[PDB]
């Protein structure tokens, strides 16, 4: 699913 | 558009507010995590407002599975 702000920092 | 789209009222019980929001998920810093609901023409919702645990959200983000928000998840497809 498309998401936002789910990338690890 | 950097923040446009993030500060919407995603559902009737949406708790995300530009005037009160704070990070919840480990992947958040200054903006709420969001996930696309594939119902109808589709729409964006805040993951926290869906009571999605972090691993569930991350797994969804790492795959091709479509997501349906709590309001539309029970609708005949
Ligand atoms: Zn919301
Ligand atoms: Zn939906």
């Amino acid at each position: 699913a498309r998401t936002k702000q789910t990338a690890r920092k | 558009s950097p923040e446009f789209g993030y500060w919407i009222t995603c559902c009737p019980t949406c708790d995300v507010d530009i005037n009160t929001w704070v990070p919840f998920y480990s992947t958040e810093l200054n903006k709420p995590a969001m996930i696309y609901c594939s119902h109808g023409d589709g729409h964006w919702v805040h993951a926290q407002c869906m009571d999605l645990e972090e691993r569930t959200l991350i797994h969804l983000s790492e795959g091709s599975n479509k997501y349906y928000c709590n309001e539309h998840v029970q609708i005949a497809r």
